[PDB]
Parts: structure tokens; sequence; C-alpha cells
């Protein structure tokens, strides 16, 4: 038997410019290579790539956030290639001292660089939102990828940002670093009792959950491509053969049954439920509970 | 306590997630019926949604959803025994019928579009400098059966001209008429097209396309439900 | 109890074994023989499960923990009381497991479609057993395994992951969680994208494919297509548990020191384990 993880055969025509819309094409470049590496897995075309006024703005801020800390590491290995490459998981950007507090005026050796850094992850996260945004009202198309990605957003912003705040200082954050912003994620669980004891974090562990919706729902498609099941909207819009075995085979196995919008439904909602508990779990964990064993010792 | 207003104060929303996600998925099926075709009683405890309604492009009229459910093609099945939940024999040959593995979908007899609303599966002979980039090129080669035999030869790819894509096999039987074959269904091998699916005698069996320049939701369903359904019902010829 | 299209695939034959014989359904379930070896393997289970009272306690199911043999029992036999009824509990699940794998491949069958859903599901059954089987085969006890607890296995991993300092250091353990979060980044991204298609802006048409693509392009400047999607989320999926039963394995067989020390030898490495300044040396 064929299985259809890689393709056999490759076909190749002019470059895709894409739908037109609403979109402005001066802001469109020349549309890249075609690597054929690629295109054994999915496609092949590289670009044109949309970069307005706001794709700058990230890109620019961006850059600027990742040289920031660069440069700090460059410090710390005292300039030299060596100590860097060897060093490079260890260094780390922390927040200032809790002794200044939410004090926006530290010094850069002592946490000013921190301040300078999340200024441009700031702006640079946010405007790359508003992109998503954009770019899916430039087609007229319903704008479900910036709502999903702000919950992202949202995890990302109560780890560094409102919880901080609650807590009245800057270093209650996390520090940019490998190896250090592992430990940040350890000691968390440790000052506050054990987050296994969150009921926050076991959903948010549960809703991850995706790596069974995931697995099952690529696996359906593949078993069903040999009816075209990969165009899922034509199936959405005219029923066929692919739809219906995919039905049933979900409900001759475990009961209950899924259409072809209504599984991406299932779909989007177990991955922004991820991040959209976990968020929570942090935001009350050291704010409203100082320890989830005894939090979870009065059952609530 | 605060977190506990917030861990309750969820479980009552995703309880109704649940509920709006399964009446979501019951768009298309519902409303159940028994094998003879009658509603049945229990119908699950989730009532249906409210009707949606796609707009589809290029002036191709609505959907709306759920709605009126029916095959608009005959089913050759007979009961095998005298109470629910049994399997249903074929009465005639599955394969022509069309049930079971080889069960098709009587969707829209026109061709699906791309955003500009032309077709969106062109043969490479009529595809605008359309060419075969890396792997093997099929066209050529002889198509081999489930059973060692050769059923013709490939003549051309018909491709997905806005996704980059092989899709289909024209296929030249000996009487000179040409057969289309799923991709996801054919083996191209170095020096030959291996059919594990069909032998050589059902090629003549595949529908026929009516227009030679383009392929119809309809007449897919029935191509790749007939060479799907040869897996099962080609069980006197099958080696490898 | 049959969907309005649902008659016409409701044929006869496809069973791996057994014939025509348990070739039937029960309401929307379908039964074959796997799904007698199924619905046998559970209800001996669950008979255990709550036996495992009578002697251990509390009916309280937030307290049932069935521990595995204790190490003095190494690999050999247990009694009932302790540890005993852990591994026969152990048998049931796996005979539980792969007869609903083997169930879905008599279902496959009848659909004529592909096996790729009972394979994705064998990588989820791999490390199951890697937890309960040959991760202890190779230490030498059962009592290395997991206990059968709602809140006692996560205090299983609570301690197993700690044995070996902060387990975040163990290199696979690393690669697993990536798959884990990039899996979920690809889910929540190619939920969207259909959805935007199939339900645009008020009043729109539905949008296209090609509308799909040029989003990603736009946004990116790469879009994988609608077969490259799928092919992507079977692949992150199967390789985040792929790396989570190798980080499980290594884990106190081939390596039993702390992890973070493991590092040590990217760090030791004589071009620049002697040049001053930076954190280490
Ligand atoms: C904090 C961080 C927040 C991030 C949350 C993201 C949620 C993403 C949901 C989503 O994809 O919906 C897109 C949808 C946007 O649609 P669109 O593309 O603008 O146009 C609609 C189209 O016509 C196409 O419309 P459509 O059909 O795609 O969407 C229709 C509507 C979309 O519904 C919505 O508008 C979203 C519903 C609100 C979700 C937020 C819940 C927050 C959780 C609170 C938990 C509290 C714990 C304490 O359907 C639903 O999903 C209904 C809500 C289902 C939940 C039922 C709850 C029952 C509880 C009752 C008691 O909803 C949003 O506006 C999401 C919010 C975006 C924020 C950024
Ligand atoms: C490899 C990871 C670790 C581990 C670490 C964790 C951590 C960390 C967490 C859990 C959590 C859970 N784990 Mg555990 N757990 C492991 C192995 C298992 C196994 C197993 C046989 O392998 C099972 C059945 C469970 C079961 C469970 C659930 C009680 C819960 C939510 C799971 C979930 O959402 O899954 C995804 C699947 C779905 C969403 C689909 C629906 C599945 C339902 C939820 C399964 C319920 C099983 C029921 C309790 C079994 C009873 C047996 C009877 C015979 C029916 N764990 C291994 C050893 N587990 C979370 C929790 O809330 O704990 C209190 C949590 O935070
Ligand atoms: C020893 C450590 C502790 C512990 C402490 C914590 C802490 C502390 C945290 C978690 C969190 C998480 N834990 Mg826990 N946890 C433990 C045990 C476990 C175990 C287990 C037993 O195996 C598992 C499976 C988990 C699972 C998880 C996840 C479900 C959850 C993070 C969700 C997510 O997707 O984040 C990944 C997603 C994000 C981080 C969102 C990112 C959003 C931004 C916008 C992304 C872009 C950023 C930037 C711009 C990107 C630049 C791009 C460039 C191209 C590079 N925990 C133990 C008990 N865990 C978090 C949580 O939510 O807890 C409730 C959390 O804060
Ligand atoms: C989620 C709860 C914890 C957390 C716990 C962990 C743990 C535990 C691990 C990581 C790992 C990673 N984390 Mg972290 N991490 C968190 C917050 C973050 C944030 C952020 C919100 O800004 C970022 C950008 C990162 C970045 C990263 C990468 C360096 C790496 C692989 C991520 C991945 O698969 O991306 C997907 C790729 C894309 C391009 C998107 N972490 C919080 C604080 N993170 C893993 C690693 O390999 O570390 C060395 C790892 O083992
Ligand atoms: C303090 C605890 C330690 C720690 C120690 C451990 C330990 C200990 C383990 C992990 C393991 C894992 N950890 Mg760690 N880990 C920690 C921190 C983290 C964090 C984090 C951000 O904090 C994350 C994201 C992770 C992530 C993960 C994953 C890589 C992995 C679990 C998933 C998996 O594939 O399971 C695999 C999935 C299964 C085994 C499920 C099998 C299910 C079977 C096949 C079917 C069961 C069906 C059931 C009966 C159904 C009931 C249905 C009925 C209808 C009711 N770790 C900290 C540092 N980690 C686990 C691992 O490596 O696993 C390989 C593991 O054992
Ligand atoms: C359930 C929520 C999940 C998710 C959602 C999500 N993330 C998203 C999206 C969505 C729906 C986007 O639309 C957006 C995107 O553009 O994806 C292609 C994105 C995104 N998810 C990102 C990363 C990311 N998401 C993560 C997590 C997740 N995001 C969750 C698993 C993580 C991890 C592992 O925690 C990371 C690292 C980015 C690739 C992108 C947001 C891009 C951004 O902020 O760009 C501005 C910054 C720059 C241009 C700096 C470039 C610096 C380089 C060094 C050069
Ligand atoms: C690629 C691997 C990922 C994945 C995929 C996956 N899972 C799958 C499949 C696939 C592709 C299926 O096709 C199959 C399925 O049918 O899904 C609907 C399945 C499935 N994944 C399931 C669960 C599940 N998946 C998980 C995870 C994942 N699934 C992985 C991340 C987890 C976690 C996080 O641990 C769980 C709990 C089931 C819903 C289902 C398989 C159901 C099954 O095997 O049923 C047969 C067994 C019974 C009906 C009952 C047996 C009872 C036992 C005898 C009781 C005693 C033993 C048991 C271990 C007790 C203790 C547990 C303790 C924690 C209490
Ligand atoms: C070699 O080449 C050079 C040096 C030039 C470039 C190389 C650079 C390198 C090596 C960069 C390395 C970067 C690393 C290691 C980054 C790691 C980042 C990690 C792991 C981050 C993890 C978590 C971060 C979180 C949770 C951040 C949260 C913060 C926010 C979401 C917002 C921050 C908010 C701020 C700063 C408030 C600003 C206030 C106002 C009023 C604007
Ligand atoms: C990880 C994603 C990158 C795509 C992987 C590309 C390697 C696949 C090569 C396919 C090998 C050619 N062939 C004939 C075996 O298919
Ligand atoms: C042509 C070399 C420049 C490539 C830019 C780096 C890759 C960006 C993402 C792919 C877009 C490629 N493109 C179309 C901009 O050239
Ligand atoms: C979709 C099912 C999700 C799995 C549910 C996980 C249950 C853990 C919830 C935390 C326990 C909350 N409470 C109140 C019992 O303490
Ligand atoms: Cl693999
Ligand atoms: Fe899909």
């Amino acid at each position: 038997e064929y299985q259809n993880i890689f393709s056999q055969v490759q076909v190749r025509g002019p470059a895709d410019l894409g739908m037109t819309e609403d979109v402005n094409l001066a802001n469109r470049s020349g549309v890249g290579p075609f690597s054929t590496l690629l295109g054994w897995f999915g496609n092949a075309q590289l670009g044109p790539i949309y970069l307005g006024s706001l794709g700058v703005l990230s890109l620019f801020s961006g850059l600027m956030w990742f040289f920031t800390i660069g440069i700090w590491f460059w410090y710390q290995a005292g300039w030299n290639p060596a100590v860097f490459l060897r060093d490079l998981f260890f260094f780390s950007l922390e927040p200032p001292a809790p002794e200044y507090g939410l004090s926006f005026a530290a010094p850069l050796k002592e946490g000013g660089l921190w301040l300078i850094a999340s200024f441009f992850m700031f702006v640079a996260v946010w405007s790359w939102w508003g992109r998503t945004y954009l770019r899916a009202q430039a087609l007229g198309m319903g704008k479900h990828t910036a709502w999903a990605f702000l919950s992202a957003i949202w995890l990302w912003m109560v780890l560094g940002f409102i919880r901080p705040i609650l807590m009245g200082s800057w270093s209650e954050a996390v520090p940019y670093g490998i190896f250090s912003h592992l430990d940040w994620t350890n000691n968390f669980s440790l000052v506050h009792g054990n987050l296994f004891y969150n009921p926050f974090h076991g959903l948010s562990i549960a809703f991850l959950g995706s790596a069974l919706l995931f697995a099952m729902h690529g696996a359906t498609i593949l078993a069903v491509s040999r009816f075209g099941g990969e165009r899922e909207l034509e199936q959405i819009a005219d029923r066929g053969t692919a739809a219906e075995r995919a039905a049933l085979f979900v409900r001759w196995t475990m009961g209950f049954n899924a259409t072809m919008e209504g599984i991406h439904r299932w779909a989007i909602w177990m991955a922004v439920l991820v991040t959209l508990t976990g968020g929570i779990g942090i935001l009350l964990s050291g704010t409203v509970v100082d320890n989830w064993y005894v939090w979870g010792q009065n059952h609530g | 306590d605060l977190a506990s207003l917030a861990i309750y104060s969820f479980w009552i929303f995703l309880a109704g997630l649940i509920y709006y996600l399964q009446t979501e998925n019951m768009r298309e099926g519902y409303p159940l019926e028994n094998e003879d075709g009658t509603p049945a009683a229990n119908q699950g405890p989730f009532p249906l949604p409210k009707p949606k309604t796609f707009i589809l492009p290029h002036g191709r009229g609505t959907l709306t959803v759920p709605g009126p459910e029916s095959e608009d093609r005959p089913i050759a099945l007979a009961r095998t025994a005298v109470s629910e939940g049994f399997p249903h024999a074929p009465t005639g040959d599955p394969m022509k019928d069309g049930v079971g593995p080889a069960s098709w979908v009587a969707r829209r007899d026109l061709p699906e579009l791309d955003g500009h609303g032309h077709n969106k599966i062109k043969p490479m002979k009529a595809a605008a400098g359309f060419h075969v980039s890396a792997g093997k090129n099929p066209i050529g080669l002889p198509v081999r059966g489930c059973d060692l035999e050769i059923a013709g030869k490939v003549v051309d790819i018909w491709v997905d001209i806005p996704e980059q894509m092989a899709r289909f096999l024209e296929v030249e039987l000996k009487d000179g008429s040409t057969r289309l074959l799923p991709m996801q269904m054919v083996k191209v091998q170095s020096n030959r097209v291996h059919v594990n699916a069909l032998s050589s005698d059902l090629f003549a069996g595949i529908p026929t396309i009516k227009s030679p320049t383009e392929v119809t939701l309809l007449e897919e369903d029935k191509i790749c439900g007939y060479v799907a359904g040869g897996l099962m019902y080609a069980a006197p010829k099958r080696k490898s | 109890a049959l969907l309005s299209f649902e008659r016409k695939y409701r044929v006869p034959g496809g069973t791996l074994v057994g014939g025509n014989l348990f070739d039937f359904w029960v309401g929307p379930f379908y039964v074959g023989f796997f799904g007698v070896a199924t619905f046998f393997f559970a209800a001996l289970g669950i008979i255990l499960i709550a036996w495992s009272a009578v002697l251990q306690g509390t009916w309280n199911p937030q307290l049932i923990s069935v521990y595995p043999p204790a190490l003095e029992y190494g690999l050999g036999g247990a009694p009932l009381a302790k540890g005993g009824l852990w591994q026969i509990i152990t048998i049931c699940a796996t005979g539980a497991f792969v007869s609903w794998a083997l169930r879905e491949v008599e279902i496959c069958r009848k659909l004529g479609i592909g096996y790729h859903i009972p394979f994705a599901f064998a990588f989820a059954i791999l490390a199951y057993l890697t937890l309960v089987l040959f991760r202890p085969v190779m230490m030498g006890a059962w009592g290395y395994a997991f206990p059968y607890g709602i809140w006692t296995h996560l205090d299983w991993v609570s301690n197993t992951g700690y044995t070996y300092g902060n387990f975040h250091y163990n290199p696979a353990h690393m690669i697993a969680i990536s798959f884990f979060f990039t899996n979920a980044l690809a889910l929540a991204l190619h939920g969207a994208l259909v959805l935007s298609a199939a339900n645009p802006e008020k009043g729109k048409e539905m949008r296209t494919p090609d509308h799909e693509d040029t989003f990603f392009r736009d946004l990116v400047g790469y879009s994988i297509g609608t077969l490259g999607i799928h092919r992507l989320g079977l692949l992150l999926s199967l390789s985040a548990v792929f790396f989570s039963a190798l980080c499980m394995i290594i884990t106190g067989t081939i390596w039993f020191d702390q992890w973070v020390d493991w590092w040590q030898w990217w760090v030791k490495l004589p071009w620049w384990a002697n040049i001053p300044g930076g954190i280490n040396g």
C-alpha cells in the first residue's frame, strides 16, 4: 500500500502572485525561489511576502529586541567569541532587582537593559497582532487567526506584564535566556507550592489535547486523500464521500460524530484554551493564591 | 474565594462550549434515520442547530445547513438480518452500483473553481507552462494492476493549477479511451505505475469523464470510490 | 441510529478475524471481534480497580491508586495485596489498547480508507509501554513504573523528574516540549485558516483555498498548503510523543545523574574550556 507522507511527483507553474481583493499589492515583494526540498512535503513557492507599515515596525522592533539581548551576551562573554559560543545557553538578561520595584528608570547593568528589550518586544508583538488582523481584512476573511493569536498574547502578557504590575515589581517577570527561563519556570512552581495543585495548570496540560486532535485530524485527511479530502472547503459547501467516511470512522469508533466545519471548531478551541487557562493560572498565582498545595487542601 | 470562583466560572463556560461544539457537528447527517429511512425516535440529547446558510462564490447559489438530507441516488442494498445494526449485502455489483468502500456522493455535476473562477484541475497538456519539476515523470509509463498485468499507459497528469500538485493520471487503455487514476492510489515506480487497488480488467469499469478538458466533483467521487472500492472487491486477484 | 447517508457504507466484510461473526453494530458503535476483546479487557480491568478498595481503603475516586509492586520484588511476581493487582491491570490496559487499535483497522477496511489513524494511535501506546514496561524491565523492578491514581501519578512525575535535578535539562525532553508547543501552534493556525475562509466577513462569499495561501504568503512569505499542513500535523504530534518516550528510556538507564551536568561536555570542550570570563570559569 502507498501512504501519503511525501509526494512522488512534483509539478510547478508560474509564480502565484496570490489573490488580490483589497490588498495594496505595492507592498508585495518579488516572488522567492522554488525549493524542491519543501515541495516534497508541502508547497515549494517562497513569497511573495507583504510588508506594510506595521510589517516594518514589528520587524524593526523585533531585531531591536533580538540585538539588545545579544549585545548583553557579548558583554558577559568579555567580547570573546569562544566564551560566547560556549556559555551561550547560560547568559541571561534579568529584570531589575526587586529593590527597584516598578520604577521605570533602573541602571542598565542592573536591569535597565531589560526594560529596553521589553519595550521592543511589546511593540513588536502587538504590531504583529494588528498585522494578522489587517491581512485577513484585506482578503475579506474572518479574523479568526488574530483572535486565536490574542490567546498566545494573553499568556505572554500575564507572564511578563500584568503579573509584574500586580505583584508590584518588575523582578517577578521572566529573564531572557535559555537555561535561565528554564530555571524560572522551575522555581515558580516551587515558590507557589507545586503548580500541579493549580487547577488551571491541570486544564492547560489537558488541552495541550491538541496533540491528540491534530494527530487524528491529520491522519484522517491523509487516510481520505484518495477521495480528495485535503480540499476541505469544497467539502463543506458540497459534502463528498471523503467527508462522509471521515464522519463515520469517528461515529463507528467512539460514538459522537463530526462534520467538516465541525472538526475545525474543535481544533481552534483546543489550542486557544491552552494559553487561555494558562494565563489565568499564572495571574492568580502569587497575586491571589500563595500556595496551591495549601489552596488545594481547602478543596477550593 | 477568588480563585475558586475563577475555576467554577470556567467549568460553566466549558459545558456551554461542548454544547456549542456538539451542535455545530450536527449540520450534516442529521436528522438520524432508521435502516428503512424513516426518521428515528431517539435523535440524541442535543437539538439541531440554527440554519446558517453559506454564500457560494462565483454565483453558485447558497447552501443552508442543516438542510433536506437525501441520497438523490439509488442504493442497491438489502437487509441481512431481521433486526437493526446488521450489515447490508449488495443486490448487484458493489463496484457498479457504488456501495460500501465504492460508495460515491451525488455532489454537483460542476467542476471546482479557483479563486479567479477558472477550473481548479486541468490536464497538463492544457496547463499554462506546467511541467514536472522533481521526481519521476509518469507520462509514458505503463500502468500495472494488482494482478501484475498491464492495463494501459499514462498519457497525461491532471494538475491542480492553484495548489500546484498532481492529482490524477490520465491512463490510456487498450481501446484508446482514457481514465483518471487518483494520485494517492497509484505507486509511481522507476519503470511502471503500479495500482494495488484495481486489477487490469477493471480499468474499463472506471467511470469516464464527459469533457476531456475538465473533471467534475460528481465525476471525481465516482472515480475515487471505484478505485478505492477495488481494494475490497477485487479479492480473487491481488498479489502485491 | 443511522446518519442520513450511512446505509450505503454498512456492507458486510473487512473483518480481520472471525469474519461475518462479529460483523455488526450496536447503535452508532461498530463491534467486530476487537470491540468484544476491548470490552473484555476493559470490563475485566474496572473489576480489579474496584477490587483495590476492599483491600485498599476508601471508595473516593480522588484517592484510589493502584501502586506497582515494590522494588524488592524486581520483575518477579507480587501478591495482589501489594502490587499483584497492578500487574494484571497493566495487562488488561494493554489488551484493551491493542484491541482498540486493531478495531480501528477493521473500521478502516470497511470504509476503504488509509490506516493512518491507528498508526498514529500506535505512538501513544508506545509511550505508555515505555513507562510501564520497557523503562522498568530495563531497570530491573516494576516499582519504577507509575501508579494508576488520579493525583498520585502527578506525584510520580514530580518525584521522578526531580531525582535527576531539574528535568528541563534532559535534552530529548527539550526536543519533545518543542513539538508539543509547535503542534499546538500548528493546530491554532490551521483551525483559524479554514474557518476564516468558510466563515468570511459578513455578506461576502466563501473564500477559496487561494485566499488561504495568499494569507500566509502575505503574513510570513510561505504557505505549506492544504495537504502540507496535514502532513505537518501528523508529524509534529507523532514526533512530540516520540521524544517523550525517548527522553524517558534514556533517563536512569544510560544516564542516571543530574541532567544539568550532562551539558558540561559542551562547556568542557578543549578549545574553550579554559578561556576565562563569561559564566563558566
Ligand atoms: C506522560 C504524561 C504523564 C502524566 C502526567 C499528567 C499531568 C502533568 C496532567 C495529567 C492529567 C491527566 N491525566 Mg495523566 N500522565 C500520564 C499518564 C496518564 C494516562 C495513561 C494511561 O497513560 C492516563 C489515562 C492519564 C489520565 C489523566 C487525566 C486524569 C488528566 C487529563 C488527561 C487529558 O486531558 O488527556 C488528553 C485527552 C483528552 C482531553 C481526551 C479525553 C480523555 C479523558 C480526560 C480521560 C479520562 C481518564 C480517566 C481518569 C481514566 C479512568 C479509567 C476508567 C477505567 C475509565 N494520565 C503520564 C505518566 N497527567 C492532568 C490533570 O488534570 O491531572 C489531575 C495534568 O495536569
Ligand atoms: C518544574 C516545572 C513545573 C511547572 C511549571 C510551569 C510554569 C511556571 C508555567 C507552566 C506552564 C505550562 N506547563 Mg507546567 N510545570 C510543571 C509540569 C508540567 C508538565 C509535565 C509534568 O510534564 C507539563 C506537560 C506541563 C505543561 C505546561 C503547559 C501546558 C503550560 C504552557 C502552555 C503553553 O503552550 O505555553 C507555550 C506558549 C506560550 C509561552 C505563549 C507565548 C506567546 C507569545 C506571544 C509567543 C511569541 C513570543 C516571541 C515574540 C517569539 C519570538 C519569535 C522568534 C521567531 C524567535 N507542565 C512542573 C510542575 N508550567 C505555564 C502555564 O500556563 O501554566 C498554567 C507556566 O507559566
Ligand atoms: C516536576 C516534573 C518535571 C518533569 C518530569 C517528567 C516526567 C517524570 C515525565 C515527563 C514527560 C513529559 N513531559 Mg516533563 N517535566 C517537567 C516539566 C515539563 C513541562 C513544563 C513547561 O513544565 C512540559 C511542557 C513538559 C513536557 C512533557 C512531555 C515531553 C512529556 C509528556 C507527554 C507525552 O508524550 O506523554 C506520552 C503519552 C502517554 C504515555 C499517553 C498514553 C495513553 C495510552 C496509549 C492510552 C490511554 C487511554 C486511556 C485508558 C483512555 C481512557 C479513555 C476512557 C474512554 C475513559 N515537562 C518538570 C521539570 N516529564 C513524560 C514522558 O517523558 O513521557 C514519555 C514523563 O514520564
Ligand atoms: C500521537 C499520540 C497522541 C494521541 C493520539 C491518538 N490518541 C488516540 C488516537 C490517536 C491518533 C486514536 O485513534 C484513539 C481514539 O480512539 O481516539 C478517539 C486514541 C485515544 N486516545 C485516548 C486518550 C489519551 N490520548 C492521550 C494522548 C495522545 N493521544 C498523544 C499526545 C492521552 C494522554 C495525554 O495521556 C490520553 C488519556 C483515548 C480517548 C483513545 C483510546 C481509547 C482506548 O484505548 O480505549 C480502549 C480502552 C478502554 C475503552 C478502557 C480500558 C480501561 C483500562 C483496562 C483501565 C485500567 C488501565 C488504565 C491505564 C487505568 C489508569 C489511568 C490512571 C491515570 C487513572
Ligand atoms: C551574535 O549576533 C548578535 C549578538 C548581534 C545577535 C544575537 C542575539 C542573541 C544571541 C539573542 C538571544 C536571545 C534570547 C536567548 C532570547 C530568549 C528569550 C526568552 C527565552 C524569553 C522568554 C520569556 C519572555 C517573556 C514571558 C516576556 C514577557 C514580556 C512581555 C510579553 C512584554 C514585556 C513588557 C515590557 C518590557 C514593559 C515595557 C513597558 C512599557 C511602558 C513600554
Ligand atoms: C521536515 C520538513 C522538510 C521536508 C522534508 C524533505 C525530505 C523529503 C525527501 C523525499 C524523498 C524523495 N522520495 C522519492 C523518497 O520521496
Ligand atoms: C531572495 C533572498 C531574500 C530572502 C528573504 C528571507 C526569507 C523571508 C521569507 C521568504 C520570503 C522570500 N522572499 C520572497 C522575500 O524573497
Ligand atoms: C476536557 C476534559 C479536561 C480534563 C479535566 C481535568 C480535570 C482537572 C481539573 C482540576 C480539578 C478542579 N477541582 C475542582 C476538582 O479541583
Ligand atoms: Cl516518527
Ligand atoms: Fe483540516
